[PDB]
C-alpha cells in the first residue's frame, strides 16, 4: 500500500504528467541528475519520499513511473526531448504513428488493444520491480476522445488483472458553454460510462473553471494551457502530499476512497483549492484560516461551472498543508457550519474528514500561486456536480437529436446502440445522486 | 495476591501510549532509555517493585513486560530507533502484511486472527520467561479500526486461553469521530467483545483530553503525543499502587474487588489534578492546593478524562489515590465534605475509598504547592451517553446500510446479510449493557433479589 | 466574620486596587502579596483573615471578586499588581469591552452570566467557614456597575439571607450625564430599599471639593479620588481589621449606627489626613468632623437632625479631650424627642507594620453618621429625575433584553422606583419628627 502506478493518456494527459512530474521535481528540488537530489535530502529523497511515484533503483536514481500513450508523434517527440524521458524509461513510454480518430471512434477499437496488451505487460514488469501498491493513478482528459478511451480501457484492463486496489481516475472536463470538437459530448458521455463501470473514484475538473480562475484569481491576461497543467498538478501535489510527506494526521488513500464513497455507487467528488490570489494581495496581508475556509465553498475554486450552494452537502475532506492549528480549523469548521452555506443531509453532515500534512505549498515560476504557509484541498460531495451533468446531458440530448454524423461512428467501430446506453446510464446516474441527495 | 501484568500495545495509538508509559515508568523507576538501569547495581535497596512490569534480565538492565502488535511497521521501527535496547525486538509484531487496507474492524479482525498463532506463541514464551503472573492489560485503541480489531482478537483469544487471569483494557475514544459511520461502527464492535469478555474496562474520551491540554499547556495547537502523554501518566498514576506497593491496596486484583461491583458494570471514569510529570509542569506552583483541594478538583467535571454531562450522575463505586505527603485529618476533612456533595444510592451505603501511596524517592520532588498529587476512579453512568452517541449514528445510518462494502471483505462473513445480522446482534448487545446501567442506575436492581426470596 | 469585597465596574476596580494597597502597607503585605513580616514573630494584634486568605506560601490572596463589564481595568489592576490577586477571582463576563450606560445591559449582563458569578462566591464561601458578609464597592451613576451591583444583590439576599451586606455607593456630581445616569441611580436606590441591608453614601462634587481644599493642584484625578475612598474605607474598617477589646466586627458597628433597616444609609466623614506637623488635638478633630467642610457627602443642611452617630479615633487621646468634645458635641448637636442622643467613641490602635503617614503624632477621626443630608441629596436626584421623565421621553431608546421588547414595563419600574424613593424620604421626614414613635408613646 505504498506505490502508486500514474498514468498519462492523451495529449493533455501527457502535458498534466509532465506538469506534475516538474512540479515533484521541484518541491524536493529534484534535477535531471539527482541520485536522489542529492542523496542527502531527508526527506526530499529515499525513503519516502519519493518512494510512492518515484521507483528506486540500485544507483538510487528515482525513476517516475508513467506510462506515457499516444498516437500522435509530435507529443511523444516532445516529452522525449525534455529530461523527463532521461528521468523515465524508454520502455515505460509508448508510441503511435498515427492518431486513432476524431476522436474515441478508434481510441476503443480493436487497435487500442493491441497497444493494451503491452502496456499490461509493462505494467506488469513494473509491478514486478517494485514491492507493494497502493493504488492506480489516471490522468487523461475528457476531450480528447482517443486518450479518454485509452485510458477507459487501462482501467477496464486494469480492474480485470488485479483488480484490487482501487482505481483514481482523474477527468479533465471540457467547459461546458463552448465545444471545441463536435464529437466531444459523446466521448465524454461514453468516457463518463466506462468510469461507472470500472472506476471506485473519479474527479472533475473543468477548463473554462481553471482559466476564470486564473483570470480572476491570479490576474494573468493571456492564460494558457500550461498554467492549466500546473494547477492540476498543485492539485493533485495537494491530494497526495499526505502520502509524500509526513504530517501531524497522515491519511490514507483507503481513507480516500472510504471517505468519497458514502453509498453503494458514490465516486465523484469535486477539488477545491484555496487560497489561490495573486502574488500583490499576498504582499499586501496575509489571510486567516476563516478567510480560507469560506474561499473554499465559493464557485471559482470549485473548478466546475456550476454553483455549489444550490448543492446539497456530503461527507466532505479537506487536507491542510503547512503549519496548521488543529483547534483553528476546528473552529473553522464550527463557524462553516453555523453558517449553513451549503444544505446539508440527514447522514453526512458530520463528516468534516480533516487531515494534516507538515510540507508547505510551492508556488511555480510559471504559473503564480499566494505564498501562504497554509494551503487548503478540500474533496467535496456537492449535488451541483448532477447540475452540470443535466446541462452536458442536455447538450449531448440535442446533439445525438440531430448529431449530423451518426454514419461514421456506426460504420466505424461503434453503433447507436452504445450511445443509447451511455446516455440512459448517465440519465440514470444523474437521477439517482439527485434522488440520493434530496432524500434528507 | 500481587501478581505479574503483561502490557499489550496494539495499533498506533496503543504503540504510542505504551511508549510513553514505558518512559513514564524508566524516569520514575531511574531506568532510562538505553534500557540499562541508571542506578547502580550496587544499591540493591529499592523501595519500588519493576518485577510485575520489567524482566530482569540482568541486573542492571530491566526489560519490560511489553509485547507490541501493529500492522504499519513505520512507527514500531520509530519506537525501537528512540530506544534503544530498552524494548524487546521479539515483542514486536508486524506480520509483513504491509499497510492496513483501511480502517474496517473487520480487516482488524481479520490480521489478527491470521497471525494469531505468532502472538499466542510470543505470549507463550514471555509466560515461559516469567514466573509469575496475574493478568494482561490491552490497548485497544478503538478509534483505529484495525487497532481495535486486534484488540478484539487478542481479547477473544485470551478469554478462553487463558481464564485464570483478569483482564483489563483501556479504550481511547475520539473527541469528534471524522467518519462518524466508520468509527461508530469500530466502537460498536469493540464494545460487544469487551461486554463479551472483558473483565474491567476503562474509557478515555479524547474530548477532556484536548480541553486539558489546551488548558493546562501554554501553546494552543494540540499534539498527538503530549495528548497520549496523559492517558500515559494515568496508567501510571494507576499502576503505582502495585509499582510501589502502599498498605492498603497491593494488587490488582484487590483494587478491581472494589472498583467492579459485577461484571456487567465493567467501565469506569477517570480523573486528575493538574499534573506535574507532563512536558509543561510549570504552572503548577502558582495553585498552592491542600489534599481537600486535590479531591475537590478530582470530583470536579473540569478534571474528568471523559466525557462527564453531568445530569444527576449515579454513583457505584468511587475509589481515590493519593501520592505525596497526605494528612490524615485533611483527608478526613475532605471525606465529610464530599459525603453531603457527592450524589449516593439509597440501596447501597458503600461510600468513597480512598487510598494513600508513597512517592518515588528518585523523582524530582515538587514544591509544597502541588507535591502532593491524586487520581480518582468513579462507578458512573456517564459513558453511557458516549455510547448513546454512536448508537444513535449507528441508528440513523442503519437505515441504508452504508459503508457495507468495507466490513465484507477479511472478515469470515462475505454476504451483505451476515454482516448486517452481526451489526444488528452487537447493537443489540449494547442496547442490553445501557439498559442494564439504566436500570442499576435505579433502586429496583438491588429489589430484585428482594422481590424473590 | 468573613467579608468578600465586590469590585463593580471601573469605578469599584480602582477603590478596590487601592483599599488593596493600602491593606498591604498596613498589614505590611506588599504588592507581591507574601508576608514582609520576618517568620521569627508570630504573634499579632491585627486580624487579616476576613479580608486575606493565608496560602501555605504564607501568601495573603485579597478575598475580592471583579466583576466588570470592562477588562481593560481589570486587566490593568493586575498588571500593577501582578501576583497579588487571584486569576480565578477575575469575572469579566467574556463578552468584550463595555457597551452602554444604561442599567438594562448590566442587570441583563448579570442575569446571563449569574451562573459563573454564583460559583465563584459559593467556591470563595465553600474555602473557610466563618462568613458574615460581602462588601460592594460601585458607583449608582455608572449604567452597567449598577446592573451588576443589582444583579448580585439580588442573587445575594435569595441565595444568603443570613448574611448582611453593606455597599458603598458613590452618587455623580452636578454635570450632564445626570439626565441619563439618574435611572441607574434611582433603580440601584430602589433596589438597596428592597433588599440591601447597609450602605454608605458619597457624593462626587462634594468629594472633588474636598479633594481640592486638602491637596495643592485643584485638577483632581478619579485615582485621587478612589484613593480617598480607600482611606476612609480603611478608616472604617480599622476597628474590624485592628480588634483589642471592645469592636471586633461591623455587626455591633451597624448595630449601634443603623436603628431600623428602613434607615439603612450613611454618611462619613475623616478628618485630618494627607494623600508634615501635628496641629489637630482630638476636640478639633471632633469639631471638625461636626463642620460640614470635612464630610465626603454635600450637606446643604443649616442644622441636620443627627440620628445615630459614631466616631472612631485614631491617635493617643486623652479621656478630658474625650469628654470636653463629646460635652460640646452633645451641646451643639440637636437630637428629636423619640430617639435616643447615643454618642459612640472607638479608639482605634495603629499599626506598627504601616508606614509612618505625613503629619505624624497628629491624631486623627473618622465619624459615621445617619442625619438629613443624605435625603437632600435624594430628594435632589429623584427631583432631577422627575424632571428628566416628565419632560422629554428619550430612556425608551436605549434597553436591553426584557426592557427592550417592552418600553411600558421600563416606564412601570420606574414610577415605582419613584414611589419606593418618596416612601423613603417621607420615612426619614417622619423621624425626622418626634411624632414618629407616637404609635406606641
Ligand atoms: N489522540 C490520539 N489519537 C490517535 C493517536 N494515534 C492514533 N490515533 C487515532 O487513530 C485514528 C487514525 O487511524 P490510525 O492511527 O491509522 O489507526 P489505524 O487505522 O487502526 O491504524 P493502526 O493503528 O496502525 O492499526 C485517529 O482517529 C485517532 O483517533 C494519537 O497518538 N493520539
Ligand atoms: N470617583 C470615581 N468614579 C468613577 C471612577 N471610574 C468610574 N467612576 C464612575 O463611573 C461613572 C461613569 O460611568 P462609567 O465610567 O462608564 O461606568 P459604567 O457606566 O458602569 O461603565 P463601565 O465602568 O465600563 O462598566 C461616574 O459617574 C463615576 O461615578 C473613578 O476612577 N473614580
Amino acid at each position: 500500500m505504498r506505490e502508486v502506478i500514474s498514468i498519462n493518456v492523451g495529449q493533455a494527459g501527457c502535458q498534466i504528467g509532465n506538469a506534475c512530474w516538474e512540479l515533484y521535481s521541484l518541491e524536493h528540488g529534484i534535477k535531471p541528475d539527482g541520485h536522489l537530489e542529492d542523496g542527502l535530502s531527508k526527506p526530499k529523497g529515499g525513503e519516502e519520499g519519493f518512494s510512492t511515484f518515484f521507483h528506486e533503483t540500485g544507483y538510487g536514481k528515482f525513476v517516475p513511473r508513467a506510462i506515457y500513450v499516444d498516437l500522435e508523434p509530435n507529443v511523444i517527440d516532445e516529452v522525449r526531448n525534455g529530461p523527463y524521458k532521461d528521468l523515465f524509461h524508454p520502455e515505460q513510454l509508448i508510441s503511435g504513428k498515427e492518431d486513432a480518430a476524431n476522436n474515441y471512434a478508434r481510441g476503443h477499437y480493436t487497435v487500442g488493444r493491441e497497444i493494451l496488451g503491452d502496456v499490461l505487460d509493462r505494467i506488469r514488469k513494473l509491478a514486478d520491480q517494485c514491492d507493494g501498491l497502493q493504488g492506480f493513478l489516471f490522468t487523461h482528459s475528457l476531450g480528447g476522445g482517443t486518450g479518454s478511451g485509452l485510458g477507459s480501457l487501462l482501467l477496464e484492463e486494469l480492474s480485470a488483472e488485479y483488480g484490487k486496489k482501487s482505481k483514481l481516475e482523474f477527468a479533465v472536463y471540457p467547459a461546458p458553454q463552448v465545444s471545441t470538437s463536435v464529437v466531444e459530448p459523446y466521448n465524454t458521455v461514453l468516457t463518463t460510462h466506462t468510469t461507472l463501470e470500472h472506476a471506485d473514484c473519479t474527479f472533475m475538473v473543468d477548463n473554462e473553471a481553471i482559466y476564470d480562475m486564473c483570470k480572476r484569481n491570479l490576474d494573468i491576461p493571456r492564460p494558457s494551457f500550461a498554467n492549466l497543467n500546473n494547477l492540476i498538478a498543485q492539485v493533485v501535489s495537494s491530494v497526495t502530499a499526505s502520502l509524500r510527506f509526513d504530517g501531524s494526521l497522515n491519511v490514507d488513500l483507503n481513507e480516500f476512497q472510504t471517505n468519497l464513497v458514502p453509498y453503494p455507487r458514490i465516486h465523484f467528488p469535486l477539488v477545491s483549492y484555496s487560497p489561490v490570489l495573486s502574488k500583490s494581495k499576498a504582499f499586501h496581508e496575509s489571510n486567516s484560516v476563516s478567510e480560507i475556509t469560506n474561499a473554499c465553498f465559493e464557485p471559482g475554486n470549485q473548478m466546475v461551472k456550476c454553483d455549489p450552494r444550490d448543492g446539497k452537502y456530503m461527507a466532505t475532506c479537506l487536507l491542510y498543508r503547512g503549519d496548521v492549528v488543529t483547534r483553528d480549523v476546528q473552529r473553522a469548521v464550527e463557524q462553516v457550519k453555523n453558517k449553513k452555506t451549503v444544505q446539508l443531509v440527514d447522514w453526512c453532515p458530520t463528516g468534516f474528514k480533516i487531515g494534516i500534512c507538515y510540507e508547505p505549498p510551492t508556488a511555480t515560476p510559471n504559473s503564480q500561486l499566494a505564498t501562504v504557509d497554509r494551503a487548503v484541498c478540500m474533496l467535496s460531495n456537492t449535488t451541483s456536480i448532477a447540475e452540470a451533468w443535466k446541462r452536458i446531458d442536455r447538450k449531448f440530448d440535442l446533439m445525438y437529436a440531430k448529431r449530423a454524423f451518426v454514419h461514421w461512428y456506426v460504420g466505424e467501430g461503434m453503433e447507436e446502440g452504445e450511445f443509447t446506453e451511455a446516455r440512459e446510464d448517465l440519465a440514470a446516474l444523474e437521477r439517482d445522486y439527485i434522488e440520493v441527495g434530496a432524500d434528507s | 495476591m500481587g501478581g505479574e501484568i503483561i502490557t499489550l500495545q496494539a495499533g498506533q495509538c496503543g504503540n504510542h501510549v505504551g511508549k510513553f508509559l514505558w518512559s513514564q515508568l524508566a524516569k520514575e523507576h531511574a531506568i532510562g532509555t538505553d534500557g540499562l538501569s541508571q542506578l547502580p547495581d550496587s544499591s540493591t535497596e529499592r523501595d519500588d517493585d519493576t518485577k510485575p512490569f520489567f524482566r530482569e534480565n540482568s541486573r542492571n538492565k530491566f526489560t519490560p513486560r511489553a509485547i507490541m502488535m501493529d500492522s504499519e511497521p513505520s512507527v514500531i521501527a520509530d519506537v525501537e530507533n528512540t530506544f534503544r535496547g530498552f524494548f524487546d525486538p521479539r515483542n514486536t509484531w508486524v506480520a509483513s502484511d504491509g499497510a492496513s487496507a483501511g480502517n474496517s474492524w473487520a480487516n482488524g479482525y481479520d490480521i489478527g486472527t491470521r497471525n494469531q498463532d505468532d502472538i499466542l506463541n510470543k505470549i507463550d514464551k514471555e509466560i515461559d520467561s516469567t514466573d509469575n503472573f496475574e493478568g494482561f492489560q490491552l490497548l485497544h485503541s478503538v478509534a483505529g479500526g484495525t487497532g481495535s480489531g486486534l484488540g478484539s482478537n487478542l481479547l477473544e483469544a485470551l478469554c478462553d486461553r487463558y481464564p485464570k487471569k483478569i483482564l483489563t483494557t483501556y479504550s481511547v475514544f475520539p473527541a469528534r469521530s471524522s467518519e462518524v459511520v466508520v468509527q461508530s461502527y469500530n466502537t460498536i464492535l469493540a464494545l460487544r467483545r469487551l461486554i463479551e469478555d472483558s473483565d474491567a474496562t476503562v474509557v478515555f474520551d479524547n474530548a477532556s483530553l484536548l480541553n486539558i491540554s489546551g488548558k493546562v499547556f501554554r501553546n494552543p495547537n494540540i499534539d498527538l503525543q503530549h495528548t497520549n502523554q496523559l492517558i500515559s501518566t494515568i496508567i501510571s498514576s494507576v499502576t503505582n499502587s502495585i509499582r510501589f506497593p502502599s498498605y492498603m491496596y497491593s494488587s490488582m486484583s484487590s483494587i478491581y474487588s472494589t472498583l467492579i461491583p459485577s461484571p456487567e458494570l465493567h467501565f469506569l471514569s477517570p480523573s486528575f489534578t493538574p499534573f506535574t510529570s507532563d512536558y509543561i509542569h510549570d504552572d503548577i506552583a502558582h495553585k498552592g492546593h491542600s489534599s481537600y483541594d486535590v479531591m475537590l478538583d478530582l470530583l470536579d467535571p473540569s478534571n474528568s478524562l471523559v466525557s462527564t454531562a453531568m445530569n444527576n450522575p449515579t454513583y457505584f463505586n468511587v475509589y481515590n489515590t493519593i501520592i505525596g505527603n497526605v494528612e490524615p485529618r485533611q483527608i478526613s476533612r475532605a471525606m465529610t465534605k464530599l459525603q453531603q456533595r457527592i450524589k449516593f444510592p439509597s440501596w447501597s451505603s458503600s461510600a468513597m475509598h480512598v487510598n494513600i501511596g508513597r512517592r518515588s524517592p528518585y523523582l524530582p520532588l515538587q514544591p509544597n504547592e502541588n507535591e502532593v498529587s491524586g487520581m480518582m476512579l468513579s462507578n458512573m453512568s456517564t459513558v453511557v451517553n458516549v455510547f448513546e452517541n454512536a448508537c444513535n449514528t449507528f441508528d440513523k445510518v442503519f437505515a441504508k446500510g452504508a459503508f457495507l462494502n468495507n466490513y465484507n471483505v477479511g472478515d469470515l462473513f462475505q454476504s451483505m446479510q451476515n454482516v448486517q445480522d452481526e451489526f444488528a446482534e452487537s447493537r443489540e448487545v449494547v442496547q442490553s449493557l445501557m439498559e442494564d446501567y439504566v436500570a442499576a442506575e435505579q433502586d429496583s436492581y438491588l429489589d430484585d433479589v428482594l422481590v424473590d426470596d
